[PDB]
């Protein structure tokens, strides 16, 4: 346990603008022999570990010229000339010098692009579903930036709470997006106890809140 | 070229052991080492230990010393790991990387540690309508409901249709059972023409479902 310690946390950068990332250890990574073993990997969400830099600036085949492996002793950082889109993950620098093998807690790299609105859909319950007792409506927000936004059920216009569950996606490679869903779920009984059913979205792309329904019966 | 494919994910109750394995092809198997690597879901990785087929020499660290055990068969290219008493806190993605360096991946293995029952899910369509069609695009896509435990992959028209998808991350409902949904956008001139159908694999119980999506008055 050489201990890893990985600098920013998180970081946000737009399109083309250099980045910068920080690892120092607790000892010498160089190796009696001529050698420092220390790389760098690249993990996008939900996805394997993918090696960027290994030997500290050896790159690796079929890699950006962007990306570039530097530093030494015990203060090695990577760096990106020119951030894009499909720079998004995390980061990781892994000391291979000692015993045993130790990673860093990983560099989280954000894309900062200009405002978008989310288009809003909704979705009403499938008839299958509804035989099974229970009942999900579906309200979905895409490709949107930034990531906060606030959407809101309504029933026959009575808010709603506690009946909710919502899920945001990881950061588009190709646009720099999100994308959102919230899933309000009632059972059968409930979900004919009501005519309209009403989806509210607050995003700072939108002028005014944008409100997505449709009556049980004309559906 | 090089190749390293995983088992699949499974679910094993505490106490129990698990062995996963990792086929590999693209190069000799038996000349380089082999490691495993551990990833704590939202918390950085963990080096497990490595093994070089050849001589089958293998190193342990610490914490694994006693929990796991590495071996490799030749005659297969495939190198084996097998976890023993397992508690709720081994639930994680094991991955296998072949080199001293880890220079390539598996795609990982999500071991989950329960006594919860298995489950497979429930798919209902997220149907376009009126409702779902802005500017000239339409929305559909797929309820996965009421699956446990995680992972559940989705595809669409086997694979064909990837682009302008989203599946999101799952969420934990109140029954202690997963829910998600997956979503795709097309032309809405489209609907009338074009066949829609989510490809849902879980396989921690062996359960595969397809299920066409149309369109609904509405």
């Amino acid at each position: 346990d050489i201990q890893m310690t990985q600098t920013p946390l998180s970081l946000s950068v737009t399109p083309g603008q250099p980045a910068s990332i920080s690892c120092k250890s607790s000892q010498s990574l160089l190796y009696s022999n001529g050698k420092t073993y220390l790389n760098w990997l690249l993990q996008k969400p939900g996805q394997s570990p993918k090696r960027l830099i290994y030997l500290v600036s050896k790159l690796d085949s079929g890699v950006p010229d962007r990306f570039s492996g530097s530093g030494s002793g015990t203060d090695f950082t990577l760096k990106i000339s020119r951030v894009e889109a499909e720079d998004v993950g995390v980061y990781y620098c892994v000391q291979g010098t000692h015993f045993p093998q130790t990673f860093g807690g990983g560099t989280k790299v954000e894309i900062k692009r200009t405002v978008a609105a989310p288009s809003v859909f909704i979705f009403p319950p499938s008839d299958e579903q509804l035989k099974s007792g229970t009942a999900s409506v579906v309200c979905l927000l895409n490709n949107f930036y930034p990531r906060e936004a606030k959407v809101q059920w309504k029933v026959d216009n009575a808010l709603q709470s506690g009946n909710s569950q919502e899920s945001v996606t990881e950061q588009d490679s190709k646009d720099s997006t999100y994308s959102l869903s919230s899933t309000l779920t009632l059972s059968k009984a409930d979900y004919e106890k009501h005519k309209v059913y009403a989806c509210e979205v607050t995003h700072q792309g939108l002028s005014s809140p944008v409100t997505k329904s449709f009556n049980r019966g004309e559906c | 070229q090089v190749q390293l494919v995983q088992s699949g994910a499974e679910v094993v109750k505490p106490g129990a052991s698990v062995k996963v394995s990792c086929k590999a092809s693209g190069y000799a198997f038996s000349s380089s080492w082999m490691n495993w690597v551990r990833q704590a879901p939202g918390q950085g990785l963990e080096w497990i230990g490595r093994i070089y087929p050849g001589d089958g020499d293998t190193n342990y660290a610490q914490k694994f010393q006693g929990k796991a055990t590495l071996t490799a068969d030749k005659s297969t290219s495939t190198a084996y790991m097998e976890l023993s008493s397992l508690r709720s806190e081994d639930t994680a993605v094991y991955f296998c990387a072949r080199e001293y360096d880890e220079a390539y991946w598996g795609q990982g293995t999500l071991v989950t540690v329960s006594s919860a029952s298995t489950k497979g899910p429930s798919v209902f369509p997220l149907a376009p309508s009126s409702k779902s069609t802005s500017g000239g695009t339409a929305a559909l896509g797929c309820l996965v409901k009421d699956y446990f435990p995680e992972p559940v992959t989705v595809s669409w028209n086997s694979g064909a249709l990837t682009s302008g998808v989203h599946t999101f991350p799952a969420v934990l409902q109140s029954s202690g059972l997963y829910s998600l949904s997956s979503v795709v956008t097309v032309p809405s001139s489209s609907l009338g023409t074009q066949t829609y159908i989510c490809n849902v694999n879980h396989k921690p119980s062996n359960t595969k479902v397809d299920k066409k999506v149309e369109p609904k008055s509405c």
